[PDB]
């Protein structure tokens, strides 16, 4: 995703925690959402005088390496409950007995 | 106002020697994921350019000898090897406490090899 | 002393120059 997401300059925008206080839970999404600056002011954008972010950033440049550039991860979790089935493929194509 | 003492003041130097110029300061530390400052390359007959920001991230513009590392207080520039445009006066930012003051400063000098005037 | 002008960058420093 480097023609998709990065710019000019590098894309800071996508961090991660290092210690959480609170245990996850299996499908839950973290409430906190809101990028938090490091005093009272909130910056709303790019970092500068004492707005830094208490996270750590990940390195997403253009000119980076094949290792190092941001790629789009999307994981594909499969469960089964009492319903039946409903997502399901691929089957091609057109078969018939 | 924290005086930055940088050492040394002025000192000419060569071709494939290493130069070391120092910055003291104090403040701050713990940015973000670091503790650095920013370095600079100020020419007495050109406007000036960013060598590299915060010690740890990729930049253009800015050749392979410029490079080095420091503690979370001081700081030290290495320039190995030293080319044919180390001809400026370096200095150190100050990026977290007001005011932002900068280094005293180290004039380098070039003794490259002799050359004829235009005639 | 010859003065010159700066922007201010993305991690708090002056990376524009004239």
């Amino acid at each position: 995703s480097n023609n998709l997401d990065s710019k000019v300059g590098g894309n800071y925008n996508y961090l991660y925690r290092l210690f959480r206080k609170s245990n996850l839970k299996p499908f839950e999404r973290d409430i906190s959402t809101e990028i938090y600056q490091a005093g009272s002011t909130p910056c709303n954008g790019v970092e500068g005088f004492n707005c830094y972010f208490p996270l750590q950033s990940y390195g997403f440049q253009p000119t980076n390496g094949v290792g190092y550039q941001p790629y789009r991860v999307v994981v594909l979790s499969f469960e089964l409950l009492h319903a039946p089935a409903t997502v399901c493929g691929p089957k091609k194509s057109t078969n018939l007995v | 106002n924290i005086v930055l003492t940088q050492s040394p003041a002025s000192l000419a130097v060569s071709l494939g020697q290493r130069a070391t110029i120092s910055c003291r300061a104090s403040e701050s530390v713990d940015s973000y994921g670091n503790s650095f400052l920013h370095w600079y390359q100020q020419k007495p007959g050109q406007p000036p350019k960013l060598l590299i920001y915060l010690a740890s991230n990729l930049e253009s513009g800015v050749p392979a000898r410029f490079s080095g590392s420091g503690s979370r207080t001081d700081f030290t520039l290495t320039i190995d090897p030293v080319e044919a445009d180390d001809a400026a006066t370096y200095y150190c930012q100050q990026n977290n406490e007001d005011p932002f003051t900068f280094g005293s400063g180290t004039k380098l000098e070039i003794k490259r090899a002799d050359a004829a005037p235009t005639v | 002393a010859i003065y010159y002008c700066a922007k201010n960058g993305g991690a708090h420093a002056m990376d524009f120059w004239g």
